[PDB]
This record gives C-alpha cells, structure tokens and sequence, in this order.
C-alpha cells in the first residue's frame, strides 16, 4: 500500500529533520544568556532561539519533496505564514508533560510558562500553546507521522498570498496521501483510531495559535525598545 | 517583496 515514491518521501524528510533538529541542543550556548533572577528578562534569549529555529524550519522546508518546484515567491510566503506554527510543532519534541515545559538539556534551557511570560507573552498565548502541546503529545507520533505534519504544514494552499495554489495543493496532497497510508500500513491500533483527523485538527489549531501569536507580536513589536532586543531575521519573517 | 535574509537561506 505504501508505495516506492511514498517510502522516498518519508525517507526525505526523515533526514532532512534529522540534519534540521539537533536533540543534544548544543548550539543553545551561542544565544543571548536566559535570564530568570525583569518583565521582558527572557525576550533576548528566546528571541534567539526562535531567530534560530526559523533558520532550521527553513532548511527543513527547503527538503521537502516538491517545495523547490514552488517560485521563489511561494516559498517565501509559506515560509512567513507557517514558521511559528512549525516551530510550535517542532517544539514538541522538547516538551515534556512531566512539568508541562520544554525541556532542552539543562536547567538553563528548560522553558515553562514563567519563562514565556518573561518574553512578553501572556496566558492569552501560553494556556491555549500548553493545551496545544499536551494534545499533541499524547498522540504518540512515529517520527515519520512528526515530520510529514510539519511538511504539511508548511505547504499549505489556503496561506494569503499564494501565488500558484494549485501546485502548493497538488504538493501537499502528496504528503497527505503518503500520511494516511502511512497509518493504514504502519500504525497499529488502537493508537491509528482517527490519527489523521486528529493530526489535521491540530493544524487547526495551530491557525489560532498564529493569529494569537500575530497580534502578541503587532503589541509587543508597537515598542520599538523591545522590537529592539529581537533578531534581523525575526523582523524580516514575523514582520 | 525586500524578504532578502528569507530569500538568501532558501537559496
Ligand atoms: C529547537 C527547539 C526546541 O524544541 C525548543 C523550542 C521551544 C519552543 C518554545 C518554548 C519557549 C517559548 C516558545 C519559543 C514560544 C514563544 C511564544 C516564542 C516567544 C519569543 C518570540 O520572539 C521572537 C516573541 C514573539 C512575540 C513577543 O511579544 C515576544 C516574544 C513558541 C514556541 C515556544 C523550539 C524548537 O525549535
């Protein structure tokens, strides 16, 4: 059932998230040091790793089958309108339900909601990310299942401004499909029951998250002192 | 579209 070009696909995006996402988190050490001791004390720290994280969604992206038959001007737009979202996703992989927080290695890089509330964010933002984060865990994701969501994800049609629809759609419904037969083939039950529908409601969810995200943003970026503390690439991306 | 730091890493 799980065809040759399907197996190549997963196969792709097996290790471009393997050269994309390193679990020892040793580049952590080149951020801006974390401070916890000060509203807005965490804001260069995270700003830096999420700086960071853009750079490695990216060169994710930029490997995923298809993506790089889209202009230039499509891979821009779905690169800016599905990066937090895929960092949201990503970040999953780090989060912990032991304490509810991201836990990178070390107790200087392990993030929880004070930490977040110290980078100017409120529970506006951080209950709904949590619950977010909770959901997906307990979905149990093979790695193959992780990594086609964030594929998907990030090639998404409906995003404004895309260009040539029609190709991101006929991209991403190579990657659905190859997701739903994955499951049909590779996930037992009772851990299959309804995945894929699960899987798309969390890009649902996601959408909500951007758009929370967008105008914690708009707030926080009013502030030319505090937009100060981000990164070039942060600016660029999140405008 | 002056996206050039996005436009260089996806180069
Ligand atoms: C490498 C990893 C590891 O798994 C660690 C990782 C963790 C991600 C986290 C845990 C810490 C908090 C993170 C970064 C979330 C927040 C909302 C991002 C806040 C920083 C962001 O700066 C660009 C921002 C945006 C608007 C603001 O008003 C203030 C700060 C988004 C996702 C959250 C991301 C992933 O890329």
């Amino acid at each position: 059932k799980l065809s040759e070009e399907q197996q190549h696909i997963i196969a792709i995006l097996l290790d471009a998230h393997h050269k994309t996402y390193d679990p020892t988190y040793a580049d952590f050490r080149d951020f801006r040091p974390p401070v916890r001791m000060s509203p807005l004390s965490m804001l260069p720290h995270l700003a830096d790793l999420v700086s960071y994280s853009i750079q490695k969604v990216i060169g994710f992206a930029k490997m995923i089958p298809g993506f790089r038959d889209l202009t230039s001007d499509d891979q821009i737009v779905l690169l800016k309108s599905s990066a937090i979202e895929v960092i949201m996703l990503r970040s999953n992989q780090s989060f912990t339900m032991d304490d509810m927080s991201w836990d990178c290695g070390s107790q200087d890089y392990k993030y929880d909601v004070t930490d977040v509330s110290k980078a100017g964010h409120t529970l506006e933002l951080i209950e709904p990310l949590i619950k977010f984060q909770v959901g997906l865990k307990k979905l149990n994701l093979h790695e193959e299942e992780h990594v086609l969501l964030m594929a998907i994800c990030i090639v998404s049609p409906d995003r404004p401004g895309v260009q040539d629809a029609k190709l991101v759609e006929a991209i991403q419904d190579r990657l659905s499909n190859t997701l739903q037969t994955y499951i049909r083939c590779r996930h037992p039950p009772p851990g299959s029951h309804q995945l894929y529908a699960k899987m798309i409601q969390k890009l649902a969810d996601l959408r909500s998250l951007n758009e929370e995200h967008s105008k914690q943003y708009r707030s926080l970026s009013f502030q030319p002192e505090n937009s100060m503390k981000l990164t070039p690439l942060v600016l660029e991306v999140f405008g | 579209k002056n996206h050039p730091m996005l436009m260089n890493l996806l180069k």
